[PDB]
C-alpha cells in the first residue's frame, strides 16, 4: 500500500483530483441566486477520515 | 561422402515448454461395528 | 556546436562527500526537417543503397559535443563530474499548446536520472530497490485481453504501437473489518504471435522430435513466438529494472496458462477473410489448395484440431529493444549480457563481462537469493538473432494510424503470391547474409506492398531468451513465497 | 463471483454517513437523522458540468 | 499517388498530381560525418493518350 | 495358459546404431555510446 513512499519519485504522472470540491462547487453556486439558500446542508465524507 | 534447405533449425530448440506449478496460488458402520 | 539538430538537456545533481555528480537527458527535436538520404555500401557483389532514419547520426561525435556542453554549464571539471543518462528523438511539432507533452516528457527525464543515481550510489546512499519480499502479505492476480480492431496503444510522443495482447498485474486488498474490495494496478505489457518456418528432417536417419517428450505429426513445420513491444508502469511512481523483471515473470505465467496464448489466433479467426486469418495455413498442409480458407463458422475445438497439425506445441519468447527511446535505456542491458566472456587472460579460470554480471544480479536480487541456486553461475542467458527491424507507422484503411509492425508472415501469406513469402522468409532466415542485405530486402518489399506511402521513425533489435533460463527464474520466485492468481 | 461498485455498501458504510449526518447538525439533542436514497455517479465532473 | 487528396495552387483548387517528381542536393559533414538533403524544387504531371 | 513364427529376433539387438563426434577431426554502437 505504501510502496510509492518507499520507492518514491520527484514528479508523478498520476496527481488525482476533486470530484467532491467539484460538485459541491457546482451546487452552491446554482443555489446562491435563488431563495433557497439555507435550505440545504452539504456534507463531505471522504476514506482519510 | 555425399550429402540448401530453408527454414531456421535452432528456433525450435529455444521453445518453453512448461513451468512449474508451484507459483500458483493454491485453492483456499458395519466394518466398525464390532 | 557541431551537432546535426537542435537539442535540449536536462539535467540534476547529487552530492557524495564533497563531491558532485551531474546527470543528464538528452532530446534532440527533429520535427522539420528534411529526412535522410539512402547510403551507398559494399557488397560482395557490388554496391547497394542502404536507408537510414534520425538515430544513424548520433555517433560519437555528437556524444563528446554534449558532454562539452554539459561541462560549460556547471561550471567547469573542478565542479563536478557529468554522465548521460538517457536519449530520446521527438518527431512531433512542439507548440505553444503542448503542455501534456511537456510534462510528460520532464517525468520520464526525472525517472531515468534517479535510477541512475539509485544505480551508481545506492549503496552509499542508503536507497533501497524493488523485491518480492514486498508482496508477502497480499495477494497478485493477472488479467489478460485480446483485441485486434480498432486504435492500438501508443508511445510517449503518440505514436502507434501494436498490442494485440495485453497483460495486467496488480494487487488485491481487503480490509479487515469493513469488509471492502479494491485492487492496485501496477505494471503492463504488450505483445503479439509470428511464426517461423522450421521444417523437420527426418531422412536425416535422426530420431523423431520430441516436444515435452512426445512426438509430433510429420505435417508440423512453423513454429510459434511471441514478441515483446512495450511494457510500463500503472501506478508506480518508479520504473526499474527490478520493476522489469516483475512484469516478465508476470507475463510468462500468464500465457502458459492453459495454453491461453493459441487464443490470439482463435480470436483472430472469427474475423473470416483478412490479413490476420490462420486459416491461411490450409495451403501449408494441403499444396492443391490455392485459397485461404475460412474458419469463421467452426466451433473452438474445431480450430483448435485444425491448428495443432501445423504447429508446434511450445512458444519462444523474444523481444524489441529500440535503439533510442523513453525506456531504451533500462532496456539496454539485454543486449549486453550477450557476451558471455571477455576473452582476458586467466590465471585459472576465465573472466566473466559486467553486462552477464548485472543481468544476473538482478535476477538474483528480485528473487532474493534463489536464483542462485538454481540456475549455474556461467550459462547462457540471451541470444542474438541478427536482425535490424524498422519502426514507423502508416495510414490504415479505418482512419487511424497503424504501427508499421502489422506486416508479417501471415499479412504475406494473407495477401501476396508465394514468391514474396519465400522473399520474406529467406531474409528473416538465411545465416549468409549480412545485415544490410537483409534490411535491403526487407525495405524493398514493404515499400512495393504499400506503395511508398509510409514513414520511418527509428531502428529495434530482435533477442530471444533461453528456455532453461525463464524455467529456472519460475522456479526461484515460487520458492521465496511469490504466487499469482490469473483471473481471466 | 463477478462484483460491482454496490456491492460494497453494507452496513458498515450506512453507519459511517449517519455519523458524519449527526455530526454536521450537530448532535443527537439537535434532532434526527434518516437515510432518503442513493445513486452512484460513473462519470467524471469537472468544472463544466 | 493517385488515391485522396490532391496538390493545390495559391488560392486552393486541386491540381491533377498523378506524377510528383523532387530534386534535391545532398550533404556530407567532412568531419563530424552528419547526413542532410536540401530539397529544390517539384513538378507535377499525369499521362494521357 | 495357451499361446511357429520366421525370422531372426536376435539380430535387430546387435544392430550399432550411431557412435561418439569426436571421433572426427574439428574444422580449422548506441548501447556502448555512454
Amino acid at each position: 500500500r505504501t510502496i510509492n513512499r518507499t520507492l518514491s519519485r520527484r514528479i508523478s504522472r498520476n496527481t488525482g483530483s476533486e470530484q467532491v470540491l467539484n460538485l459541491r462547487r457546482l451546487m452552491e453556486k446554482y443555489l446562491e441566486d435563488t431563495r433557497f439558500k439555507d435550505d440545504f446542508i452539504f456534507v463531505a465524507v471522504d476514506p482519510n477520515q | 561422402i555425399q550429402h540448401a534447405v530453408r527454414g531456421n533449425m535452432a528456433a525450435r530448440a529455444r521453445g518453453l515448454g512448461n513451468i512449474s506449478g508451484n507459483i500458483y496460488a493454491r485453492s483456499d458402520g458395519a466394518f466398525n461395528l464390532f | 556546436y557541431s551537432v546535426p539538430y537542435p537539442t535540449l538537456v536536462v539535467m540534476s545533481g547529487a552530492k557524495v562527500g564533497d563531491h558532485n555528480h551531474f546527470f543528464g537527458y538528452v532530446l534532440p527535436l527533429v520535427a522539420g526537417l528534411a529526412p535522410l538520404p539512402r547510403r551507398e555500401e559494399q557488397g560482395p557483389h557490388g554496391n547497394i543503397l542502404v536507408p537510414r532514419t534520425w538515430v544513424d547520426n548520433l555517433n560519437g561525435t555528437f556524444i563528446n559535443e554534449v558532454m562539452a556542453a554539459m561541462y560549460a554549464a556547471i561550471g567547469g571539471k573542478s565542479n563536478g563530474t557529468a554522465r548521460i543518462a538517457g536519449l530520446a528523438v521527438v518527431t512531433n511539432e512542439i507548440t505553444a499548446e503542448s503542455a501534456h507533452l511537456a510534462t510528460t516528457l520532464l517525468s520520464a527525464a526525472d525517472n531515468a536520472i534517479q535510477t541512475a543515481i539509485e544505480i551508481r550510489l545506492g549503496d552509499k546512499l542508503g536507497l533501497p530497490q524493488f523485491n518480492l519480499g514486498m508482496m508477502a502479505s497480499d495477494q497478485p492476480i493477472s488479467s489478460v485481453q485480446y483485441n485486434t480492431s480498432g486504435m492500438q496503444d501508443s508511445d510517449i510522443v503518440g505514436n502507434p504501437v501494436r498490442s494485440d495482447i495485453t497483460v495486467t498485474i496488480s494487487n488485491r486488498i481487503r480490509q479487515a473489518m469493513s469488509d471492502y474490495d479494491s485492487q492496485q494496478r501496477l505494471v503492463a505489457t504488450t505483445g503479439y504471435i509470428d511464426l517461423t518456418y522450421s521444417p523437420q528432417n527426418p531422412t536425416f536417419n535422426q530420431g523423431p522430435v520430441l516436444v515435452n517428450g512426445y512426438p509430433v505429426p510429420p505435417t508440423v513445420q512453423y513454429q510459434p513466438r511471441y514478441v515483446m513491444t512495450s511494457a510500463y508502469p500503472l501506478e508506480l511512481d518508479a520504473f526499474t529494472p527490478n520493476t522489469f523483471v516483475l512484469g516478465l515473470i508476470g507475463t510468462i505465467a500468464t500465457l502458459n496458462s492453459g495454453m491461453a496464448w493459441a487464443q490470439s489466433l482463435i480470436s483472430n479467426a472469427a474475423r473470416g477473410i483478412g490479413p490476420h486469418n490462420p486459416g491461411a495455413l490450409a495451403m501449408v498442409l494441403d499444396p492443391e489448395v490455392t485459397a485461404p480458407l475460412d474458419l469463421s463458422t467452426q466451433t473452438n475445438e474445431q480450430i483448435y484440431k485444425f491448428l495443432q497439425q501445423v504447429l508446434y506445441p511450445s512458444l519462444l519468447i523474444s523481444i524489441d529493444v529500440p535503439e533510442e527511446g523513453e525506456y531504451s535505456w533500462l532496456l539496454r542491458m539485454i543486449p549486453a549480457a550477450e557476451k558471455i566472456y571477455t576473452g582476458k587472460v586467466e590465471g585459472e579460470v576465465r573472466e566473466i563481462s559486467e553486462g552477464y554480471k548485472a543481468l544476473y544480479r538482478a535476477f538474483d536480487d528480485v528473487t532474493l537469493g534463489c536464483f542462485s541456486k538454481k540456475y549455474q553461475y556461467g550459462l547462457p542467458l540471451v541470444y542474438a538473432t541478427g536482425n535490424r527491424i524498422p519502426l514507423g507507422h502508416y495510414n490504415h484503411q479505418d482512419g487511424h494510424r497503424h504501427d508499421i509492425r502489422d506486416m508479417d508472415d501471415l499479412y504475406m501469406m494473407n495477401i501476396t503470391n508465394p514468391d514474396t513469402v519465400e522473399a520474406w522468409e529467406d531474409s528473416f532466415d538465411r545465416t549468409d547474409m549480412t545485415m544490410s542485405q537483409r534490411v535491403v530486402a526487407r525495405h524493398e518489399i514493404i515499400d512495393r506492398v504499400l506503395s511508398g506511402s509510409w514513414e520511418q521513425t527509428g531502428w529495434a533489435m530482435r533477442y530471444d531468451f533461453d528456455p532453461l533460463a525463464l524455467q529456472a527464474l519460475i522456479e526461484a520466485a515460487a520458492d521465496a513465497g511469490f504466487t499469482i492468481r490469473p483471473e481471466n
